[PDB]
């Protein structure tokens, strides 16, 4: 949930 | 080379193929043919390890292999007395009922109609000339299909009702019919049944025969040509109820002709001819000058436009006259503007009157004749 | 999304979790009727395993349907379809053939002429005792007098042909023959 | 209407949605016009990261020129078919015309004229  | 008899021998060479391949029926055939040869050798002997040897070809999978098996049926009834040969037919038509098809090859499905439907007839239930079909055989053969067949669902209905003659095998038949192929293939096959079994089964004159006859041809494809009402309309008349008649005269008249032929126009003005009287002849009259597709409301506005002028005023052979000039594009024609000119001075014009329907044919015919 | 979820299932295989999602999904989406939601499905896995309890136990939630049995023709042929297939013949699935929505279509016409009173009637032929009879005789007979002249003579004698059946079918000439003569007294001209 | 099943077959279409309409049986079309692949060895390839939607990595190696071919032929594909709309279905006939807006106004009028 932090990158995409 | 010797086929008959040479050395009584080379006709093991002749049996003798071997060359392992891709092949699909021709080792079965020519196995079937060598089991034949070996029937001129001595009949049952080599025979049985002949089929018992073909009948087991890699798993199912296969149309060839109950193919030489009904073969040896058909041996088997030329073998004239049907004990050994409805014992051995009936374990060896027994044995496709566990498995039919389908393991793997380029056949995406099992199709064991044909083949397992063969089987099963030949077994039992041959319509034909061999007994020994038992009640419940019709559903061994039914089962047998396990979904739907009709190449015999003639056939299979009626010996259904060989062995019942009853409306549950009617119904069966109804069931397997519309199952079997959509649009009226087997269908009306099962339509005819319908109406035959209705009247020998259902009883004469009932209700629950119209509403299922109603019910499963309601919307229906043009059958061959085309029918929604002869049946039906004929059998609804015919049942005793001139008010019905009527009804399924008009929900008939709306589905009469898909086609627009005059057939089902002269059926539906025959229908009020015999029937009710005037005012239906006017209404069918409106009703066949609505519908129209190139000559049917000339022809039926022409001749319903003559029989209204013969009967009642000439109000409406003038109005007739005027809705055929609309209609009924030139062409040749110059008879019926004739033959209404003519009654129009049978019917007191003469001089008086006459000049604006001469003048305005005339003037019509001069305005779509263009330039 | 049911019966995509069923088809697939169906193609899957299985079909215990198909039935069973099938029963609890039709059970989690009830709020009105049923219709072409459950009774499609029920008829589907019903068909395909060639369950009787199963076309049994969805011809008897069809039943209880509202909203007039919901969609007419969808339940009428559903039911049709599942009594054909299952039973069909005569006797039960006659008389429940001539009942459910031919019974209810043919048993409220909204009356208006007397084509509708005969067809009540044909349906009345086997239906009850002589009161449903009587009945049928006395709510068809001042349905429709449509006027003097013409029409309801032939009407008249539909009520005096109605009376003259049910008070003939399990008597003959009874009191009953004496108070259609008192309704032949045409109050009419 | 209908959501789903397994078949293919012929169907109408070609209406008045357009860009949804046209890109749904555009996209049906397509991964009907493109059976399954190699993806079994991709199943040697497929090790512990497969599911879990949320994704660790999102690019790795991709797969190679290839693909990229393989993923060029559908884009020509695509250019055919939408170089593909009309034909010329010209004549001589009524009265002359300028360029393509009196063509336009032609057909316009055409539907206006016919109602």
């Amino acid at each position: 949930k932090i990158k995409y | 080379q010797g086929r008959p008899r040479e050395i009584i021998n080379t006709y093991t060479e002749a049996v003798q193929t071997v060359d392992p391949f891709k092949a699909t029926g021709k080792p079965h055939t020519l196995w079937v043919a060598f089991a034949k040869f070996y029937e001129d050798n001595g009949q049952l002997d080599d025979a049985r390890v002949i089929l018992e040897k073909a009948t087991k070809v890699n798993f199912k999978q296969v149309d060839d292999l109950a193919s030489v098996w009904c073969q040896c049926g058909e041996l088997e009834l030329r073998h004239e007395n049907y004990d050994e040969a409805l014992r051995l037919l009936r374990k060896a038509t027994a044995l496709p009922a566990r498995r039919a098809e389908y393991f793997d090859g380029s056949e995406p499905v099992q199709n064991r109609v044909y083949k397992s439907l063969k089987v099963w007839s030949m077994l039992a239930d041959l319509e034909e000339s061999l007994g020994t079909f038992q009640s419940t055989k019709a559903v061994y053969d039914r089962i047998l299909d396990l979904r739907i067949a009709t190449p015999q669902i003639v056939i299979n209905y009626a010996m259904f009702l060989e062995e019942h003659k009853y409306f549950e095998e009617s119904f069966k038949a109804y069931e397997r019919g519309i199952s079997l192929f959509k649009w009226p293939n087997v269908s009306d096959i099962w339509s005819t049944y319908l109406t035959k079994f209705i009247a020998r089964y259902g009883g004469r004159k009932l209700e629950r025969a119209r509403d299922l006859f109603e019910q499963a041809l309601d919307g229906c494809p043009p059958k061959y040509a085309k029918t929604l009402y002869l049946l039906y309309a004929q059998l609804e008349e015919e049942w005793g109820l001139a008010r019905h008649a009527m009804a399924v005269y008009e929900r008939a008249t709306r589905a009469v002709e898909p086609a627009q032929q005059y057939d089902m126009f002269n059926i539906y003005i025959k229908r009020a001819a015999e029937i009710y009287g005037v005012t239906h002849t006017r209404g069918i009259y409106q009703k066949a000058i609505e519908v129209l597709s190139d000559e049917h409301a000339r022809e039926m506005c022409l001749r319903f436009a003559d029989m209204e002028c013969k009967l009642g005023e000439i109000d409406r052979a003038r109005a007739i006259y005027s809705f055929c000039s609309q209609i009924c594009d030139p062409r040749t024609t110059g008879a019926f503007w004739q033959t209404w000119k003519d009654f129009e001075v049978r019917h007191g014009n003469e001089d008086t009157i006459k000049e604006m329907l001469r003048i305005r044919r005339s003037v019509q015919a001069t305005y779509n004749t263009q330039v | 999304n049911w019966i995509k979820y069923a088809r697939f299932e169906e193609k899957h295989a299985y079909f215990a979790h198909a039935r069973k999602v099938y029963e609890r999904a039709v059970e989690f989406f009830g709020d009105e009727h049923m219709d072409e939601h459950l009774y499609v499905a029920f008829a589907k896995f019903e068909e395909n395993q060639k369950e009787f309890e199963r076309v049994r136990v969805i011809y008897k939630y069809a039943l209880d349907r509202i909203s007039k049995q919901d969609a007419q023709e969808l339940f009428k042929n559903y039911t049709i379809f599942e009594k054909k297939f299952g039973d069909r013949r005569g006797i039960e699935d006659i008389i429940v053939s001539k009942r459910r929505f031919q019974y209810e279509e043919e048993v409220k016409a909204n009356p208006h002429n007397y084509d509708a009173w005969f067809d009540y009637l044909r349906l009345v032929e086997s239906d009850a005792e002589a009161e449903a009879v009587r009945e049928v005789y006395e709510r068809a007979i001042a349905n429709v007098p449509p006027i003097q002249e013409k029409r309801h003579w032939k009407r008249y004698i539909y009520l005096w042909i109605n009376y003259a059946l049910y008070e003939e079918l399990e008597a003959k000439d009874p009191e009953r023959t004496r108070q259609v003569y008192q309704a032949s007294l045409e109050l009419i001209p | 209407a209908a959501a789903q099943l397994r078949q293919y077959h012929r169907l109408t279409k070609q209406i008045k949605p357009d860009m949804e309409t046209y890109e749904r049986l555009r996209e049906k079309h397509g991964e009907e016009f493109f059976p399954t692949s190699n993806s079994l060895l991709h199943g040697t390839h497929v090790p512990s990261t497969e599911e879990i939607d949320r994704m660790v990595i999102d690019l790795e190696k991709q797969i190679e020129k290839r693909d990229k071919y393989s993923r060029r032929r559908p884009y020509n594909d695509d250019a055919d078919i939408d170089y593909i709309n009309e034909r010329n279905a010209k004549f001589n006939k009524k009265a002359e015309r300028f360029y393509g807006k009196y063509t336009a106004e032609i057909k316009q009028n055409l539907e206006r004229g016919t109602a």
